[PDB]
RNA sequence: GCUUGAGUCUCGUAGAGGGGGGUAGAAUUCCAGGUGUAGCGGUGAAAUGCGUAGAGAUCUGGAGGAAUACCGGUGGCGAAGGCGGCCCCCUGGACGAAGACUGACGCUCAGGUGCGAAAGCGUGGGGAGCAAACAGGAUUAGAUACCCUGGUAGUCCACGCCGUAAACGAUGUCGACUUGGAGGUUGUGCCGGCGUGGCUUCCGGAGCUAACGCGUUAAGUCGACCGCCUGGGGAGUACGGCCGCAAGGUUAAAACUCAAAUGAAUUGACGGGGG
């Protein structure tokens, strides 16, 4: 999982402030990262298929997400994608 | 089981479980025998 | 009965407590079960792990035929 | 010297030893005049215990020490045997060896 | 990461093993570890015989290091033929009292 | 808009959850030697088999593979399949306590996609033990079996394929509600007790059910969505499509034919079932 340290930049970036932790930005910021740091476990790791289930779990719940966003608000989430590479 | 003195040799089998064991290992047992059995048994107690 | 590891509040068994450990084996070497000894079941399997360590270090035998 | 009770279901093996593991004689039930139903049985490994100890009557052996190993019938009564015979039984040890998990053992027999 | 480390050597090599304590903890000290405890126990009887020998001697380390250089430790373990075996475990904290042996 | 559903953060907890790497002890087999001598092995009884070219037994050394006794538990973990020595590395989920945060972001899901025991298939390894096939020995009226002695694929590893099982709780997923009793396991709060959560086993109330039974983990009382059934046989077969190296999987008829087939429970009778 991701550290506490790593966690907290991603929260101070997206969030209002610190304690600004349940925001769409920052909850897709954070699936955004594990999933990325998850990339090398899963090259060396190609038959971790149950530790594999729980990266697809994070990939659909940041689609979730961002879909909630963009109905919610376009704006912010074309700067999100943007700001963290997301084709969509 | 390293040891009148007779029987404590044989007290000491009886308590390592010596015959037991060479009996259950004589021949194989499927998995889903002994899961069965392990049932049975822990139904057998609670009775 | 009773698990004195409750009694005494212990967080872990300890590998290197042999007097302990050495408490909870047969003459043979053979963990003794937890219905016999009253341990509790968390302390039984910290129990188990505890004295295969100490069993791959020599400092308890495996059986009582080496 | 050790005597070696190899007591199995269908047979007995009394084999006396030196320390060192060297035979210096041996009996059977088999060979003691028993086959099939009557060579496994307790008296069968008596009759081969005290041939077995009639065999080292030359070494001239006091103590034994006694390691049992197997199942079978001829166990305990092997032992009396040679205590019948006068040996000084410093020890009984059974060595009959478990695998702690080892191979798969064969098929179980459908009679 | 917290480290406790034992590790049995040859029985005649205990003289060898003052120079292996200070070599090891020069390697955790170097990559900025700290020595929470550090233990002889001496030449201790085996349970079992081990490659023929009836007696080892033992050291106890726990250690905080970073997880590279505790690797180096453990190879330097696996080649060194005085060091006959050894266990890393993690432990949660840093250790300090004495161990029920000493 | 709101915070109660659903999520996020902080700190901990238990766990055979997964992937990778290393290592330990027991045992089997084989090889090399020492001692030793006529049997061993096997069965209901035998025989084949092994043994005087020295077996079996016993001791020492070596090789190699596979599996991890005890712990061990109606114990635990996992979506299911499944997962068990010890150690490390990478990694998934669950749960609890305090608060803070987002603000319905939810539930279900045809088609789709992924995972999926064992056997099997492909290429390359490996091969101790076990063992389809096979061979011999018995048994028998016969015995292509059961039993015995051997024994090849395979079982193991890497990578790919297959996609099925009584893959079962024969019970789809999610949510709410409705008397009790006795256990287990795992958090946590206040003083051996008294609370508060999670998971789980057994009994049983109302109710439900053809009955058997189920019974707050419902087969009760309701709501949302999906999958599926429509007499037995012919048939999960044929033909066509799709998939597969193949084995085959999957989708899936008709003619013809019968008046039943079926479930549960009841009384007997019967059993090479028990008392
Ligand atoms: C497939 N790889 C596995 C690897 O995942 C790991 O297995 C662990 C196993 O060590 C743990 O269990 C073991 O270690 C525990 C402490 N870490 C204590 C109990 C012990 N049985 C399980 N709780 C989880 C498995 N996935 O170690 C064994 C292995 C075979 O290499
Ligand atoms: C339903 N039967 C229950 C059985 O499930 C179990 O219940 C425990 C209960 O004892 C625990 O609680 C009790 O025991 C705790 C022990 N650490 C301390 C607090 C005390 N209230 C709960 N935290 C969890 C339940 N599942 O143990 C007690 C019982 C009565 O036999
Ligand atoms: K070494
Ligand atoms: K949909
Ligand atoms: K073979
Ligand atoms: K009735
Ligand atoms: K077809
Ligand atoms: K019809
Ligand atoms: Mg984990
Ligand atoms: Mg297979
Ligand atoms: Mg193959
Ligand atoms: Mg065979
Ligand atoms: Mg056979
Ligand atoms: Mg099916
Ligand atoms: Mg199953
Ligand atoms: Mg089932
Ligand atoms: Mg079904
Ligand atoms: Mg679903
Ligand atoms: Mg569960
Ligand atoms: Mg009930
Ligand atoms: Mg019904
Ligand atoms: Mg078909």
């Amino acid at each position: 999982s991701l550290s506490t340290e790593a966690t907290a930049k991603i929260v101070s970036e997206f969030g209002r402030d610190a304690n600004d932790t349940g925001s769409t930005e920052v909850q897709v910021a954070l699936l955004t990262a594990q999933i990325n740091h998850l990339q090398g476990h899963f090259a060396e790791h190609k038959k971790d298929h149950h530790s594999r289930r729980g990266l697809l779990r994070m990939v659909s719940q940041r689609r979730k997400l961002l879909d909630y966003l963009k109905r919610k608000d376009v704006a912010r989430y074309t700067q999100l994608i943007e700001r963290l590479g997301l084709r969509r | 089981p390293v040891i009148v003195a007779l029987r404590r040799f044989k007290r000491s089998c009886e308590k390592a479980g010596v015959l037991a064991e060479v009996r259950r290992r004589e021949f194989y047992e499927k998995p889903t025998t002994e899961r069965k059995r392990a049932k049975a048994s822990a139904v057998k107690r609670h009775a | 009965k009773f698990c004195r590891f409750t009694a005494e509040g212990v967080q872990e068994i300890d590998y290197k407590d042999i007097a302990t450990l050495k408490n909870y084996i047969t003459e043979s070497g053979k963990i003794v079960p937890s219905r016999i000894t009253g341990t509790r079941a968390k302390y039984q399997r910290q129990l188990a792990r505890a004295i295969k360590r100490a069993r791959y270090l020599s400092l308890l035998p495996y059986t009582d035929r080496h | 010297g050790v005597a070696h009770i190899h007591a199995s279901f269908n047979n007995t093996i009394v084999t006396i030893t030196d320390r060192q593991g060297n035979a210096l004689g041996w009996a059977t039930a088999g060979g003691s005049g028993f086959r099939g139903s009557r060579k496994s049985t307790p008296f069968a490994a008596q009759v081969a215990a005290e041939r077995c100890a009639d065999a080292v009557k030359e070494y001239g052996i006091k103590n034994l020490e006694v390691m049992v190993k197997g199942p079978g019938p001829g166990r305990e009564s092997t032992i009396r045997a040679l205590n019948a015979a006068g040996f000084r039984i410093t020890n009984i040890t059974d060595v009959t060896p478990i695998p702690h998990x080892g191979c798969r053992p064969p098929k179980k027999r459908r009679v | 990461r917290h480290y406790e480390i034992v590790f049995m050597v040859h029985p005649d090599q205990s003289e060898q093993v003052p120079g292996m304590i200070e070599r090891y903890t020069a390697a955790i000290t170097g990559a900025e570890g700290k020595i929470h405890r550090l233990e002889d126990w001496g030449r201790r009887q085996l349970a079992y015989p081990i490659n023929k020998l009836h007696k080892a001697h033992y050291v106890l380390m726990n250690v905080e290091a970073p997880q590279e250089v505790i690797d180096e430790l453990e190879t330097t373990f696996r080649f060194n033929d005085a060091v006959i075996r050894s266990m890393v475990m993690r432990t949660k904290h840093a250790v300090t009292e004495a161990s029920p042996m000493v």
